């Protein structure tokens, strides 16, 4: 099935959507600090692996607003909730990796 | 006639029951859950037109919190008061509560603090919009009750959410999405599969099957008449347990909407005023 | 030196005192841990503090002891916790201030600075239980242990009120700080004046959750004849909810006393005040979880008072005494004379089986259930008294003292706080050791019905009144039953002759059937046991001669518990199987037993 | 003493399953199956408190159709010693 390829190509654009819904999913959950794993959760529940490889690259592209610290217990999110969304938003845009990767 | 009821809808995230926090009192939120006992619809005042005789009556506001009393000020006058009442029923807004407890979603319960239901009131047309025992998502008008108070939410948007593009399923699923398509590709596992179903057992396989089966579809729909029913019952007779279906049964008890009713005195509560019975296993054995 | 004017706590001078000892520490305590990681800890922790900006340094309790300084500051701070506790805050955050000068610029920039930090000190002293706890001490640090009974939701505290006026209106709001809220009368914005009414919005004031847990205290070293305490304790804040009911948790808090009004009505408080406790520090130290366990998290509490070593190997050593498995049947029941496969098949119940979670479920547990009847007075009675006695966990029931709601979920209303709360009926306790039944042939047909759930299931599903949930009880179960004959008398079907459904009968794991064949030739054997003491009168020489521990028992069940995880590995699997073909040639379940 | 008129004649009609709020308060003819009917209990609807600490009788109320709430301060106090209705004066209603 084909369909899956297409899938494929599909998934690889809703990279931005995802950047899109976290972005702002911060934002509608008047929040902007959070547990990763909740809204993680919540946006995942919208369309595990697709989702945690989102928080990957995301951290990637904003290692400004995110920081992953691994602590004995375990890795703590940090999210700096005063961070820029739309300038986040065109960064987000802009490095996908400029969507070369 | 003038009443009006904004509802917001498209909030960006959900936040979970135990997630609650008083930070968030007051302003709007996010909570799905699972609805628990329902309540009938009471009227209600929004605004209340209650005053004395003296001299003038009637007065139209408030009782807001449920006190429900009273005329706050400016009584009577000129009997200037104090005094109390009196009420017009020919005057006030009256809606709704039908009100619900609601239960956190199972699936989430972190072990093993068990779960926690809170209860919400449906005011306007949201009222009904509810079913119990049911997966809904609601917005949050969130605020407190007094007890010394106790947080309640509040609800604006009822939705029941919680098919398909099978696309949008794989859109939905995505990332494994190239994995499977394989298995679409695969062929024989209608042996695999069937080779999968109750590794606890050996042979029972016609079992192993049929549980599989009773999984699958067969579609609801005719309009003659019957919606034609696609689901499938299954009954399974044996001499007694040693896995009776004091096997197969209790390992049935891995997947959706899956209630496993232990014997059958219960009375039914199944079905009590959530089916217990069987509105929870909607689209799932019961 | 200023002062506190009662708290003797000259105000700084604690904060060099503290501010030499935070800057350098290393490990002095390795000296008491007698030694046998170099550096100091305090400032390395604190810059991983300042990275991630989580606050809450929860301290140690004791680092300070030993260290000069502090030693005294050990002292005040178990004295006089939460003054200290606040110029500790203080000294810290200006530590961080001080810190991030020398760095220059930090974390862009000086906000930070302004964010608070605050202390969570553990470990504190060891404190005996609660019920020994005076007056003397109503506030200080003190430890405590044991599962969680129950917690209230999260109930809002408004440090700030939220206030408005008729006229203009105004918005202010007061803090309430001392517990009682003085309203102004009149009036802000107009004022004015006027006498306006100044309305109280609910709706808009501030909420502490500070939540509430009941607590079921387990010091142990029970004095006894001291029943465990229940405690609840104020938590608050980041604190509230961090908490799973049924934790074995360690927290440390300060005591504290409340008296509370007895009218409603009234002014009227009850004296005699009512204790709480403050809540402090757990063992936000939630998220911190096991970098607590950073620094080693105190070398195992130093093995956790393990036995004399000496007693282990006393241990080790009875082991191999080939009567053993006799001769701890015999240890077992001192009182009671003969029907040893008893005393044994109970030993097993005492060691029963092996937890198994498989990948996830499996979770068979080492759970084992015996059932035992025969002709009366059989001691059979007495029996179930001695494991209620020995078990830990284990709760002793009546048939008909009883129905399938007492086991579970009494979901009764407080009243202390005019609440409703969720109480564990008699089986969920019981979770854990084993249960003590009487009269089982005699128990409701409502009641049991329990059974064929926890049996089966070794977990009940509440979806009952408020909450559904499934909760786990795993315990064992011993049961009492009489034969309608009582004596079941010969022939017969027995399997009729005990009443029961044949399929509840069958779940019981083990089946002990009691009879008498009038031994002549027992009954004066029996009569000789029974009939010394006689002498002593005062309590001697019960069993003598013959051996048998006593506590030595105890632990080494204990240890036998911890520490043993058996495989059968494939020897049995033979003849295993063999067996239960033999018994079909009968169920499955009994290969399972 | 007294004579009511039950008037005549008015579609409207308004069905039964179509009703608003804008419908509510106004006169409105409907027609449609008798299911279950009450029994007759005589009108004059009234309700009162004779409370507990304070004393008595916190006079009648009217409530309610049907709400009978929320009766929250009166007589003392207005608490702990909290109303409790009594069967003696308060006035009751059947109708239809």
């Amino acid at each position: 099935s084909q369909r899956q390829k297409r899938y494929q190509q599909f998934l690889a654009m809703k990279m931005t959507q995802v950047f899109d819904i976290l972005f702002s999913l911060t934002r509608g959950q008047p929040y902007t600090e959070t547990y990763l794993s909740s809204l993680i959760v919540d946006s995942l529940q919208d369309s595990t692996k697709e989702a945690s490889e989102i928080l990957a690259g995301l951290q990637g592209i904003l290692p400004m607003d995110i920081s992953v610290h691994q602590v004995d217990g375990g890795l703590k999110v940090y999210r700096w909730n005063s961070l820029d969304k739309n300038r986040f938003s065109k960064l987000l845009q802009i490095h996908k990796s400029k969507q070369q990767d | 006639e003038r009443v009006f009821q904004i509802s917001f809808f498209n909030l960006p995230t959900v936040h979970r029951i135990r997630d609650i926090r008083s930070e968030k009192i007051g302003s709007l939120l996010s909570i799905s859950g699972t609805v628990t006992r329902t309540s009938e619809v009471r009227p209600e005042l929004y605004k209340a037109s209650f005053t004395c005789d003296m001299c003038r009556a009637i007065v139209d506001n408030v009782e807001q919190s449920f006190k429900y009393t009273e005329p706050t000020f400016c009584p009577n006058p000129s009997c200037e008061n104090r005094a109390f009442w009196t009420l017009n029923v020919t005057r006030s807004r009256f809606l709704d509560w039908q009100k619900v407890r609601i239960q956190e979603n199972a699936n989430e319960i972190p072990t093993g603090s068990m779960p926690r239901t809170l209860d919400v009131i449906l005011r306007g047309d949201s009222v009904e919009r509810a079913k119990p025992g049911d997966r809904c998502k609601f917005t949050g008008v969130e605020i407190v009750v007094p007890d010394t108070y106790k947080i309640s939410f509040l609800a604006c948007h009822v939705i029941s959410i919680g098919r398909d593009q099978e696309v949008f399923l794989n859109s939905l699923s995505s990332d494994e999405i190239n994995e499977l398509k394989e298995m679409v590709k695969d062929e024989h596992i209608y042996d695999k599969l069937v080779r999968s179903i109750a590794p606890a057992v050996f042979g029972h396989e016609a079992v192993k099957k049929g549980i599989l089966l009773q999984m699958l579809g067969g579609v609801h729909k005719t309009v003659e008449g019957i919606k034609l029913r696609g689901d499938i019952n299954i009954c399974v007779v044996g001499d007694p347990s040693t896995s009776k279906s004091q096997f197969l049964k209790y390992v049935v008890g891995f997947a959706p909407r899956s209630v496993y009713t232990s014997g059958k005195a219960s009375s039914a509560a199944g079905l009590t005023a959530e089916a217990g019975a069987l509105m929870l296993a909607d689209n799932g054995i019961c | 030196l200023r002062i506190i004017w009662g708290t003797n706590v000259s105000i700084q001078e604690c904060t060099t005192n503290f501010r030499n000892f935070l800057m350098s520490f290393k490990y002095k305590f390795r000296k008491i841990l007698d030694e046998r990681d170099e550096e100091l800890y305090y400032i390395k922790q604190l810059n991983e503090m300042r990275e991630l900006g989580t606050s809450n340094l929860n301290l140690d309790a004791r680092n300070l002891l030993a260290y000069k300084q502090t030693e005294d500051l050990y002292h005040q701070l178990l004295n006089y916790p939460q003054e200290v506790i606040s110029i500790m805050d203080q000294t810290i955050k200006d530590c961080m201030v001080s810190l991030i000068v020398d760095n220059n610029l930090d974390y862009d920039l000086d906000e930070i600075e302004t964010k608070f930090y605050k202390v969570r000190p553990y470990n504190v002293g060891s404190c005996k239980g609660m019920r020994e706890l005076n007056p003397n001490d109503i506030d200080k640090l003190i430890n405590l242990k044991g599962l969680v009974l129950r917690s209230t939701p999260v109930i809002p505290d408004m440090k700030v009120a939220f206030f408005k006026c008729n006229v203009c209106d105004h918005t202010m709001a007061v803090e309430i700080d001392r517990g009682v809220i003085q309203e102004p009368a009149r009036c802000e914005r107009i004022d004015c004046n006027e006498p306006n009414s100044m309305s109280l919005i609910h709706n808009r004031c501030s909420f502490a959750d500070k939540q509430v847990i009941k607590l079921q205290e387990t010091p142990d070293f029970v004095p006894d004849g001291q029943t465990p305490h229940s405690i609840s304790l104020c938590v608050y804040d980041e604190l509230v909810d961090s908490c799973r009911a049924g934790d074995r948790i360690e927290v440390t808090g300060t005591f504290r006393s409340i008296p509370i009004r007895a009218n409603s009505r009234q002014r009227v408080l009850k004296s005699l005040y009512k204790t709480y406790v403050d809540v402090v520090h757990v063992k936000t130290s939630t998220i911190e979880q096991e970098l607590m366990q950073n620094k080693v998290d105190h070398n195992e509490v130093e093995e956790v008072r393990q036995i004399t070593d000496q007693d282990l190997a006393k241990i080790r050593e009875v082991a191999a005494r080939e009567d053993l498995y006799s001769l701890l049947a015999r240890s077992i029941a001192p009182s009671i004379y003969e029907l040893e496969d008893v005393k044994k098949g109970i030993l097993l119940q005492l060691f029963g089986g092996t937890n198994k979670t498989f990948t996830k479920g499996g979770r068979y547990r080492g759970d084992i259930n015996i059932l035992l009847c025969g002709d009366p007075s059989t001691s059979k009675s007495q029996i179930l008294q001695y494991v209620h006695k020995i078990t830990p966990r284990g709760v002793y029931t009546s048939g008909k003292g009883s129905s399938a709601v007492g086991l579970t979920a009494y979901i009764t209303r407080d009243v202390d706080t005019k609440q409703l709360v969720l109480e564990s009926g008699a089986l969920v306790l019981s979770d854990g050791g084993v249960c003590c039944i009487d009269e089982f042939d005699k128990m409701s047909d409502s009641t049991r019905s329990v059974l064929h759930e926890v049996m089966e299931q070794q977990t009940i599903s509440i979806a009952k009144a408020g909450i559904i949930t499934t909760l786990n009880a795993r315990s064992s179960i011993l049961a009492s039953a009489n034969p309608i004959g009582s004596r079941y008398n010969p022939n017969l079907p027995v399997t009729e002759n005990i009443d029961l459904p044949p399929p509840l009968l069958s779940r019981f794991d083990l089946v002990y059937l009691v009879l008498d064949k009038v031994d002549e030739k027992n009954d004066r054997e029996l009569a000789k046991h029974l009939t010394n003491l006689y002498l002593e009168d005062k309590p001697e020489h019960i069993s003598q001669d013959d051996v048998l521990p006593v506590e030595f028992l105890t632990m080494y069940i204990s240890y036998a518990k911890e520490h043993i995880h058996p495989i059968i590995t494939e020897a049995a699997k033979t003849e295993l199987v063999r067996a239960y073909v033999g018994m079909r040639k009968a169920t499955t379940r009994q290969l399972e037993s | 003493s007294e004579i009511h008129v039950r008037i005549s004649d008015f579609p409207t009609i308004y069905s039964l399953r179509e009703l608003r709020e804008s419908n509510l308060s106004s006169l409105v003819r409907v027609t449609g199956v008798v299911t279950r009917r009450t029994g007759v209990f005589p009108q004059l609807k009234y309700v009162k408190f004779n409370c507990l600490k304070c004393g008595s009788i916190l006079g009648p109320f009217f409530q309610d159709s049907n709400e009978e709430i929320r009766i929250s301060f009166c007589t003392n106090c207005k608490s702990k010693g909290p109303f409790r209705v009594n069967g003696e004066k308060t006035v009751y209603r059947n109708y239809q």
